[PDB]
């Protein structure tokens, strides 16, 4: 999933669109992506209780 | 040319049930023994496709493509010998014909003054056309080999095919298989991808005429077409990577 | 020291008795593979360039580009021509581009017209016979004529207009052979009282001054649509390397791995495809129809078991989830 | 400039460059008088076949428009807490508390 960005592959928003663009993209993945796995850690604290 | 056959007449909406028939891969993708979920111009399952028939009677009426088309054709000699595609089928526009030689498909989008009922006799435009000039697109596909003359037997040619333009791309899916209704599930595959980028609300098709004005008989052959609508489907793939079920997210 | 890895991983220069992860074994590529699809289907880009004939300035002939393969290599690794100059791009930089329409004409100029050929130029020649629009994307090509266009004493075959009734657009071929009328008085057809003949022949010789002498000039006029390219240029590829840790170059596919012998069918149509995770499994060759397995490089997990620094400083790395074998 | 440093013949004086090998790297001057090479053929030190002269003149007239119009490029480049700062506009000072 693209969490809001442009596209969920790093290599096209790098390889495309401008520096000042791209680390924003690749920010809203990466911001996103510790998202899900923040929720996962969560859900095995639970679990592991 | 301009007159009326015996063939054309009022007719009542005939119409049949398509179940299963309907779904094509959406992409070029490759995916093997997974399950994936797309939303895509689709066939309804268990929806109502407008049933044609030729023959003392010839179906061959002004049909809109505002939501697609698919065309699914039950024959032995291919009788259907093409399609034409275009708005006001006319020589104020382009529009798009499909004639298929039965050696190389010829496809040319041109300004074209059509007829209401075209025909092919070896092939004569008219009484399809009567002139055509100010075009620069011209196609044509593979060389094959083909059988117009009649066949015994079963109905060996199913041929169903879906005909959609998206922002301008004419994208042919294409399907043969042999076999007044058909049954079983396939996914079709694609075949002709034209950036054509033309406005077609409407189309017609194409018969083969034999004979041993109203001198020409109408070959025998069925047909019916259905619509597209912009449903999600769960396509099933299998190991070597073909679509064996699909199942409509919503019916 | 996978000990020191330990202690930079926990921040802290005493290390207390027990296992502890560092870091992640990873095989790092070496080569990169670079591939590129072949340039079959040329387009005959000749019949402008080395065309025998040629057309005059308002008879320019324009040679339709499209679903073809226009191959500039070597004539830009090359250049055996007078001038080129244009706006926008540079012509070198045409030979690795995608085009959805392309137009190649050809007509010949005098020297002095040169100058009469850029993109929104005004003058004699640009406003009253051919002249690029203000939005040109392409780029001309001027080409030295004198052995081949030229002809002795002159060449009268071929005219060219000084005048028009009007200010012509870009990219319009006028044959019209009217009279040019500045007064009232009809011309009728005939140079005459307030009427001048626009029309005149070409000198063009090789023993003449650079002033007037035949250069053919090609303008190519690019144009991308949202249309796909039907028209690419050259491009060169490298080799291809299997069973070895390598970056993926590829036209429409980028990445990292190595590649292995697939036992997966493809459709024709399909380059490459993509598994469970939306990553691409495995690729095609573009210049020839093989499928190859993408497979991620080596890698494992490594931790560090150590005694309290305050003991001893021996260290005991454990590679997980990679055999004996792979570790090397 | 278009009052000043035009010409009615233009002044080509200013020069720039349009050939080089490769991108040229910010905050880099190019003084190299070296003619661009395409091909094998050596120059010689002059443009000819495969060799080309990158160097040229500005347009600078006062009649044409703004493309023959001259501008006067001045680029400040700030280092912000990369040292002491010595440097700032006209503020005041007080003492300290």
């Amino acid at each position: 999933s693209k969490f809001g960005a442009i596209s969920s592959v790093l290599n096209d928003i790098f390889s495309r669109l401008d520096p000042p663009e791209a680390e924003v993209q690749i920010d809203r993945l990466i911001t996103g992506r510790l998202q899900s796995l923040q929720t996962y850690v969560t859900q095995q604290l639970i679990r592991a209780a | 040319q301009c007159v009326n056959l015996t063939t054309r007449t009022q007719l009542p909406p005939a119409y049949t049930n398509s179940f299963t028939r309907g779904v094509y891969y959406p992409d070029k993708v490759f995916r093997s023994s997974v399950l994936h979920s797309t939303q895509d111009l689709f066939l309804p399952f268990f929806s109502n496709v407008t049933w044609f028939h030729v023959i003392k009677r010839f179906d061959n009426p002004v049909l809109p493509f505002n939501d697609g088309v698919y065309f699914a054709s039950i024959e032995k000699s291919n009788i259907i010998r093409g399609w034409i595609f275009g708005t006001t089928l006319d020589s104020k526009t382009q529009s798009l014909l499909i004639v298929n030689n039965a050696t190389n498909v010829v496809i040319k989008v041109c300004e074209f003054q059509f007829c209401n009922d075209p025909f092919l006799d070896m092939e004569s435009e008219f009484r399809v056309y009567s002139s055509a000039n100010n075009c620069t697109f011209e196609y044509v596909s593979q060389p094959f080999l083909m059988d117009l003359e009649g066949k015994q037997g079963n109905f060996k040619n199913l041929r169903e095919f879906v005909f959609k333009n998206i922002d301008g791309y004419f994208k042919i899916y294409s399907k043969h298989t042999p076999i007044d209704l058909p049954q079983g599930f396939s996914a079709l595959e694609p075949l002709v991808d034209l950036p054509i980028g033309i406005n077609i609300t409407r189309f017609q098709t194409l018969l083969a005429l034999h004979r041993s004005s109203s001198g020409w008989t109408a070959g025998a052959a069925a047909y019916y077409v259905g619509y597209l609508q912009p449903r999600t489907f769960l396509l099933k793939y299998n190991e070597n990577g073909t679509i064996t079920d699909a199942v409509d997210c919503a019916l | 020291d996978p000990l020191s890895e330990t202690k930079c991983t926990l921040k802290s220069f005493t290390v207390e008795k027990g296992i502890y992860q560092t870091s992640n074994f990873r095989v790092q590529p070496t080569e990169s593979i670079v591939r590129f699809p072949n340039i079959t289907n040329l387009c005959p880009f000749d019949e402008v360039f080395n065309a025998t004939r040629f057309a005059s300035v308002y008879a320019w002939n324009r040679k339709r580009i499209s679903n073809c393969v226009a191959d500039y290599s070597v004539l830009y690794n090359l250049a055996p021509f007078f001038t080129f100059k244009c706006y926008g791009v540079s012509p070198t930089k045409l030979n690795d581009l995608c085009f959805t329409n392309v137009y190649a004409d050809s007509f010949v100029i005098r020297g002095d017209e040169v100058r009469q050929i850029a993109p929104g130029q005004t003058g004699n020649i640009a406003d009253y016979n051919y002249k690029l629009p203000d939005d040109f994307t392409g780029c001309v090509i001027a080409w030295n004529s004198n052995k081949l266009d030229s002809k002795v004493s002159g060449n009268y075959n071929y005219l060219y207009r000084l005048f028009r009734k009007s200010n012509l657009k870009p990219f319009e071929r006028d044959i019209s052979t009217e009279i040019y009328q500045a007064g009232n008085k009809p011309c009728n057809g005939v140079a005459g009282f307030n009427c001048y003949f626009p029309l005149r022949s070409y000198s063009f010789r090789p023993t003449y001054g650079v002033g007037h002498q035949p250069y053919r000039v090609v303008v190519l006029s690019f144009e991308l649509l949202h249309a796909p390219a039907t028209v690419c240029g050259p491009k060169k590829s490298t080799n291809l390397v299997k069973n070895k840790c390598v970056n993926f170059n590829f036209n429409g596919l980028k990445g990292t791995g190595v590649l292995t012998e697939s036992n997966k069918k493809f459709l024709p149509f399909q380059q490459f495809g993509r598994d469970i995770a939306d990553t691409t499994d495995a690729v095609r060759d573009p210049q020839t129809l093989e499928i190859l397995d993408i497979t991620p490089c080596s890698f494992g997990g490594v931790s560090v078991i150590t005694p309290g620094t305050n003991t001893s400083n021996q260290v005991a790395v454990l590679y997980q989830g990679v055999n004996c074998t792979e570790v090397p």
